[PDB]
Formats: C-alpha cells, structure tokens, sequence
C-alpha cells in the first residue's frame, strides 16, 4: 500500500529539516563566482558570434 | 603491441600553475567554438560548421573497449594509443551516417575536428579535469543564453512588425511602444526574468548539505566535517533523462514518415506562455513523469557510480576517517540515514526545478540551465584544489 | 557512436 512512500514522505521533511542551508551572507559570495564564470565565458560565446557575422558577408 | 601508431599528451610531473593551466585548458577552445536536433543539446552537429563531433567519441573511445572487454600508467600504456584509434573508427563512422542524414571532403573535415578534440581530450583533463565533454554542454549553452543582444539586431527581417534595429532598447521608435505585447515572439522581458530566477534558486538550492562531523582515527582533537551534497548527483538523472527524451522524439522522427503536428499527444513537454489548460491528463501528469524520472535515475545511478552508504563508509575507513561516537561498523547506518533518501530526495527536486524553469520558459527550454549551473559549481570546486 | 549513446 501507500504508507511507505508516506514514510518517504516525512523522510524528506527530516532532511530538509536536518539539512545546512545557506545564509544571506555566504550565498552572497557563492553566487558571485557562479555570476563571474557565466559572465567571462559569455564573453567568449558572444565574441566567436560577432567574428563569425564578418565570415558570412 | 599495436598502440605504437599514434601519439598521446606529455605527463605532468611537475608544478602547474593556475596560470598557465588557463593557458591549457581555456585556449584553443574556439575549435568547436568556430562561428536529429534534440541531441545538438549534447552533441552541436547543427549543419556540421566544423562542430558535429564531441563527447560522442570522447568518452566511448575507451568505454566501448571497457564494454567490449566482456565481449596505473602501465595500463595507460597498453591502451592509451588503442582508444584514440577505435575512437576515430567509430568517428568516421558517425560521420558517413551523418552524411547519410562524392562527399568525402565533407567526412574528413568531421574526422580532423574530431582528431583535434580528442587528441585535447587528454590535454584539458590532465590537472583542472575538464574532458569527458564536461565543458561542451556549458559551451553550447553559454551562447543560446547570452547572444540575445546580437540576435535581436542581426535579424535583418522584420516579418509583420519592425524589428531590424533592435527589441533591447527601441523605445525612442514610438514613445508610445508598449512591452506589454505577446510573450510568444522576443520575450525579452519575460526571458530575462525567468532565467535570472531559475538561477537564483538553483543556487540557493545548490548550497543545501548535510555535515557529518568525523575525526582522524590517530590524531586524536583533530576534528573536521564531512559534506553530504542534497542532490549527490549533479547532472546525472538530467542527462539521464535528456538521453531517454532524445531517445524518443529523435525515433520518432525516424518512424514519422516509416511532436507538434502530425505526431501522437501521449507524452510532450507541455511549452505555452503563461499556461495552457485544455486537457489536465498531458499537462499535469507530465510533472509527475519528469519527477519520478529524475528520482530513479539518481537511485540507480547511486548503485552504479559506487557512492552508496557502504562504498562511501569503506573509503573513509581506507582514509582512516571515522566519526566520533559511532563503531567503525555504525557508520554505514548514519550515512544510510541520509545518503538514499537524500538522493531520492535530490531528485525529486532538480525534477520540480526543470519544471518550474519550463513553466517560466527560460532560455533552453530549462534544462541545459541546471547543467549550466552545476557545471560552473563543478569549475569552482576544481577551483578550490588551488585554495587547498 | 547514433543515437543516446551509440
């Protein structure tokens, strides 16, 4: 029957419960790098675009 | 021996720095970057522009030889020339069915760019690790998000309305223009928000862990922690079940003249601005498919990768890591208390943030992000190999 | 090699 997945169930609210979640302070510098790598490999994305609009006419 | 017919990249037995290993791995990756669609997600074949050849022969030039065996340095040795050769093989091999999708000139470009990507396969994985097409997906990526402000101008047509100048910034043309148009053609607005949202969960959910406190078994006051990640997995049950999406609507290309149109309705990813509701039994359901998906393919993938309870309890024991108030048997137990449940659990939720990203129709069809934001994690955790 | 993953 359906219990255990009611067992699942509460399974995941303990680990969420147990679980270190991240705070303003660290999650302020975590995402910065994330920002900084998608930003400095866009830049080379963007850049072999505009060289290859030239190639084309 | 037969291995002696090819060549193979110089060893690192000596200090390498971060600078120079940019100079490695981050040059000469315009190659593939010069200039069936539902596998261009993982293999950019497109119209073959020089890139129709990656991680297709990277990982299977050894893992079909590892298959087929059924069928150290030294062992580097043995093989390190045989791989390459059965790599190529198989590369001129899906290059003349490519072309089956007088053309030799064509095959033998394909064979060069594939001679070029793997021969650097070993060359960006030796130190930072970024081989095995690990940056391929994030590269092919990168651009279908960030190229929206050349796309906008580049479009020289303007169909019904203008658009040639640009959609960016082009309100002076009338004000007065009103953003408040349809969110089917050049969403910028909605695009933007959606992706920059689904970033910023997906990081905040990035953090989640669980720290085990463990001691050296010796050095007894020496204390440290040990992180159990919530998803465990990274990108596994994606691409997991990426592959079974493109295993089913590319078959069902093959087998049409043997998705939206002219094809059954049975199983679709549900797309529409805003939401679409007709018929609940597709729109719904579809949410409960990718969640039970992604939630299997992360159980399994526990047993096969070799991360369970048990394997993970053995490596600490082989690290002589133990926790502090447990019997060195024990602690298979309190990792069992999270390790399965959380990979169940991790998901569960990657599964409901591909949909939430569908929902809000972020760039790439929200997956393709969640690869993009773990594959930058898994930068910044090589990245930290200089901070350690 | 055609399609995910041969």
């Amino acid at each position: 029957f359906v219990e255990p997945s009611r067992q699942f169930v509460k399974d995941s609210i303990r680990l969420v419960k147990r679980c270190t979640k991240p705070d303003r302070k660290e999650f302020q510098k975590i995402a910065m790098a994330t920002a900084i790598g998608f930003a400095i490999m866009g830049f080379i994305g963007f850049f072999v675009k505009l060289i290859h609009i030239p190639i084309n006419n | 021996p037969f291995c002696v017919i090819l060549p193979e990249i110089q060893k690192p037995e000596r200090k390498i720095q971060f600078k120079e290993k940019v100079l490695w791995t981050a040059i000469t990756l315009f190659i593939f970057l010069v200039c069936p669609y539902w596998m261009r997600v993982i293999l950019a074949s497109n119209r073959g522009t020089l890139m129709a050849l990656g991680i297709s022969p990277i990982v299977t030039s050894g893992l079909i030889m590892q298959l087929l065996a059924g069928a150290t340095p030294k062992d580097r040795a043995l093989f390190n020339g045989a791989q390459k050769l059965f790599g190529m093989t198989i590369t001129i091999g899906q290059s003349i069915v490519y072309v089956m999708t007088v053309c030799l000139l064509i095959t033998i470009q394909l064979f060069v760019a594939g001679l070029i990507v793997l021969l650097l396969d070993e060359l960006l994985q030796k130190g930072y690790g970024l081989g095995s097409g690990i940056s391929l997906f994030i590269a092919t990526n990168i651009c279908e998000t960030i190229v929206w402000k050349a796309f906008s101008p580049t479009t020289v047509n303007t169909g019904r309305g203008m658009e040639f100048e640009g959609a960016i910034i082009a309100l002076f043309h009338l004000l007065a223009l009103r953003e408040a148009f349809y969110r089917q053609n050049l969403p910028n607005l909605m695009n933007l928000i959606a992706t920059i949202f689904v970033f910023a969960v997906v990081i905040y959910f990035q953090g989640f862990r669980v720290d085990l406190p463990i001691k050296s078994a010796r050095y007894r006051g020496q204390y440290n922690t040990y992180p159990i990640k919530l998803f465990y997995t990274s990108n596994i049950p994606i691409i997991l079940q990426s592959a079974l999406v493109s295993n089913l609507y590319v078959i069902s290309q093959m087998l049409s003249a043997r998705p939206v149109g002219g094809l059954c309705h049975y199983l679709s990813p549900p797309e529409s601005f805003g939401s679409v509701l007709e018929d609940p039994v597709h729109a719904v359901v579809y949410i409960v498919f990718m969640l039970g998906s992604c939630a299997f393919f992360s159980k399994t993938w526990i047993e096969v990768s070799g991360s369970s309870a048990k394997d993970v309890a053995k490596q600490l024991k082989e690290q002589q890591m133990v926790m502090r108030g447990h019997r060195e048997t024990s602690m298979v137990h309190e990792l069992n208390r999270y390790i399965p449940t959380a990979a169940a659990f991790g998901g569960l939720c990657i599964g409901a943030l591909s949909v939430l990203a569908d929902f809000l129709g972020a760039i790439g069809s929200g997956t393709g992000i969640l690869l993009a934001v773990t594959i930058i994690y898994q930068y910044f955790e090589i990245f930290v190999k200089e901070q350690s | 090699x055609x399609l995910x993953x041969l």
